[PDB]
C-alpha cells in the first residue's frame, strides 16, 4: 500500500505512434511511453496500445497485483575473517507456479538483523560488547541509487567476518520472515619448499580449510595430487591420518619443469551447501656438499 | 545438546507493578555489558556442533541440574521425547558426579561437584528407545544411530592481598593491593576516600592505594563474571537451625 511497483511493456509493429489506456486505473495506471504503475487496490486490470493511423491495429497485456512469503536468496555461506559475504532477499505467493517470481521487487527497508546464538533469557536493555560476534551487518551507503544485481531482488546486505566461528542472520517485513546461518574461517601448511635427496621422505601437516558440511559431511574432501599427469615414475604421495601426508623420493626433478603439490580442501556440491567453500594452497618439491 | 536446567522459580502471584520492568531493564543492561566478559561461564554455552566439547569455567562447591535437550535433524526441538533412554556420565567421580536421583535414565539429572580446583568432563549419551513402553503401545523397536546422540561439555573447577598492611603516612608511600581468585574482572569498593584515595584500571588484577588522612582504610572486591557470596535470602531460612 505504500511501496508503488512499477514495469514497463513495449509494443513492436504497426504506424509507430501509439494510444494507451486502462481498463481500471485505480488498480494500475500507464503513460504515454508504456511505463506502468500500481495504484491503492490489488486485484485484475488490462493495459490496451491502439495505432493513431487507423484504431482497428491493437493489443492488449493483463497486469495483476497480488504477496505470501519472503526468502533469503541463495548464495555462498563459507567465507574467510577479513571478508564481506552478500546476503539478499526474494518474495514469493503461493498462487504462483514453482520456479515462477514476481517480475520486479522494490521493498528495500527490510529488517535485517545479525542474531546472537546465546541470547536466551535477558529481557534487557544492555549495551552488549560487539567483540565477540564472528559477523557484523554493514551500514547502507547513502551514495547515487544502485542499479540491483537482479531485478526480483527485495533487498541485498553485505555482512563483515570479524571473527572465526558463526552468527545466524535474520529478516522480517509485515510478518513475513527469514532467517540463514553463516561461517568464518584459512588454509596452510606447515612445510615451504619440499627439498630432499634420492630416496628422502618427509611427512608434511596442514591446518585451516573447510568443516565437512554439517548436515551430510559425506559431501567433504581433501586432495592431494602434483601438477604432472604422470606423478608414479619421480616422487610417491601417501595421505596420512587427519591433516597428514607422506612425500617419498622416486626421481630426480627436472629444473625445467618445477613441481609443485596442491592440497585442495573443501566441501562438494549439494541440496544443503549449493555455493561451497573448496580453497587449494601449491606446496614446491625437489629431488637433488657438507 | 548438554544445557544447564534453569528450574522455573515457585509461581507467587502476578502483581502488575510497571517498576519491575525497570529493574529487569536495569539488569539486562548490565548483563549485556557483562557478557562481553563472561563468555567463559557456564551460564554462556554456545550450541555446539556434533562432538564439539567447548570448556566452560564455573565454581566448585555445590550441586548442579542438567538437561540433555534432543532435535530432530531439521533442528527442531521435540515436543515429548519421554520414550527415549539416556546415559549420564563423567570422565571423574571424585571432581564431579551425578547424583541418584530417582529416574537415573531421564533427560534430566542433578551433579555434584568437588570443593577443588580443577577439570573434569561431563556427557550424556541416548542408548535406545525404552523396549517396555513400546511393547506396551504394541509398537516394534527402529534401531537408532545413537553414535550421532552424544553431547559433552569439559568442566574447569574454580581473596584481596595483602589483608593487612600498615601505611606511613607519605604522599609518595601507596600500597598495591590485589585480587587472588576469581574471573580476572574486578571491582574495588573502600570505606572512606578521606583515608586514602584508590586508583585502578578496566580489567586490573589490583588497585592502588593513596594516603589522604590517618585511620582505618577497608578496601572491598566484587567479581563482575562470579559475584559475591552475600546471599543473604538463604542466610535468613538456615539461621533457624544454624
Amino acid at each position: 500500500p505504500n511501496h508503488r511497483q512499477y514495469s514497463m511493456i513495449r509494443p513492436i509493429g504497426g504506424s509507430g505512434e501509439y494510444n494507451w489506456y486502462t481498463n481500471n486505473s485505480a488498480i494500475v495506471t500507464v503513460d504515454p511511453t508504456g511505463a506502468i504503475t500500481s495504484q491503492t487496490s490489488s486485484g485484475q486490470t488490462e493495459v490496451i496500445v491502439v495505432d493513431k493511423k487507423n484504431p482497428h491495429n491493437r493489443d492488449k497485456v493483463l497486469v495483476i497485483v497480488l504477496p505470501d512469503e519472503i526468502i533469503i536468496t541463495p548464495s555462498q555461506v563459507e567465507v574467510q575473517v577479513g571478508q564481506t559475504l552478500k546476503l539478499s532477499t526474494q518474495l514469493l505467493s503461493k498462487q504462483l507456479s514453482k520456479g515462477v517470481h514476481f517480475d520486479s521487487c522494490n521493498l528495500d527497508d527490510l529488517e535485517w538483523r545479525v542474531d546472537d546464538s546465546n541470547a536466551n533469557n535477558d529481557n534487557n536493555g544492555g549495551g552488549g560488547s560487539n567483540q565477540e560476534r564472528s559477523f557484523s551487518l554493514l551500514p547502507l551507503q547513502k551514495t547515487n541509487t544502485p542499479k540491483k544485481e537482479q531485478p526480483d531482488l527485495c533487498s541485498t546486505r553485505e555482512f563483515l567476518a570479524i571473527k572465526e566461528g558463526s552468527n545466524v542472520i535474520s529478516v522480517s517485513y509485515m510478518g513475513m520472515r527469514a532467517k540463514i546461518l553463516i561461517f568464518a574461517y584459512p588454509l596452510k601448511s606447515d612445510q615451504s619448499e619440499i627439498l630432499l635427496t634420492l630416496g628422502s621422505t618427509l611427512n608434511v601437516f596442514f591446518s585451516g580449510g573447510p568443516e565437512p558440511w554439517h548436515l551430510e559431511r559425506k559431501s567433504h574432501f581433501q586432495s592431494i595430487v602434483s601438477n604432472l599427469t604422470n606423478e608414479q615414475n619421480v616422487l610417491s604421495i601417501v595421505p596420512g591420518n587427519g591433516n597428514s601426508f607422506r612425500v617419498t623420493c622416486l626421481t630426480h626433478t627436472n629444473p625445467s619443469k618445477p613441481i609443485g603439490i596442491e592440497l585442495t580442501i573443501g566441501n562438494k556440491v549439494t541440496t544443503t551447501n549449493p555455493y561451497p567453500a573448496s580453497p587449494s594452497i601449491t606446496i614446491p618439491y625437489s629431488c637433488r656438499s657438507i | 545438546q548438554l544445557q544447564v536446567a534453569n528450574l522455573p522459580k515457585d509461581h507467587q502471584i502476578q502483581d502488575s507493578s510497571h517498576h519491575q520492568q525497570i529493574q529487569q531493564q536495569e539488569q539486562q543492561q548490565q548483563q549485556q555489558q557483562q557478557q562481553s566478559t563472561c563468555q567463559d561461564t557456564i551460564f554462556s554455552i554456545k550450541k555446539q556442533k556434533q562432538g564439539e566439547i567447548g570448556t566452560y569455567k564455573i565454581r566448585n562447591d555445590r550441586d548442579i541440574p542438567f538437561i540433555a535437550q534432543v532435535f530432530d535433524d531439521n533442528g527442531k526441538p521435540f515436543t515429548n521425547y519421554s520414550s527415549l533412554v539416556f546415559d549420564w556420565k563423567s570422565s571423574d567421580q571424585t571432581q564431579a558426579k551425578w547424583l541418584r536421583d530417582y529416574n537415573q535414565n531421564d533427560h534430566l539429572s542433578t551433579l555434584s561437584l568437588s570443593k577443588e580446583q580443577g577439570k573434569v568432563i561431563i556427557t550424556v549419551s541416548i542408548l535406545g528407545y525404552d523396549q517396555e513402553l513400546l511393547r506396551q503401545n504394541k509398537i516394534r523397536s527402529s534401531d537408532l544411530d545413537t553414535s550421532k546422540l552424544v553431547s559433552s561439555l569439559e568442566l574447569h573447577l574454580l581473596v584481596l592481598f595483602p589483608d593487612y598492611y600498615t601505611m606511613y603516612l607519605n604522599d609518595k608511600n601507596h600500597l598495591k593491593i590485589e585480587a587472588i581468585g576469581g574471573s580476572k574482572n574486578f571491582a574495588f569498593t573502600s570505606n572512606n576516600s578521606k583515608i586514602a584515595s584508590l586508583s585502578y584500571q578496566p580489567n586490573s588484577d589490583f588497585v592502588t592505594v593513596i594516603p589522604n588522612q590517618q585511620g582505618y582504610l577497608k578496601v572491598e572486591v566484587r567479581d563482575i563474571c562470579l559475584g559475591s557470596d552475600n546471599n543473604k535470602d538463604q542466610q535468613q531460612q538456615y539461621q533457624q537451625k544454624q
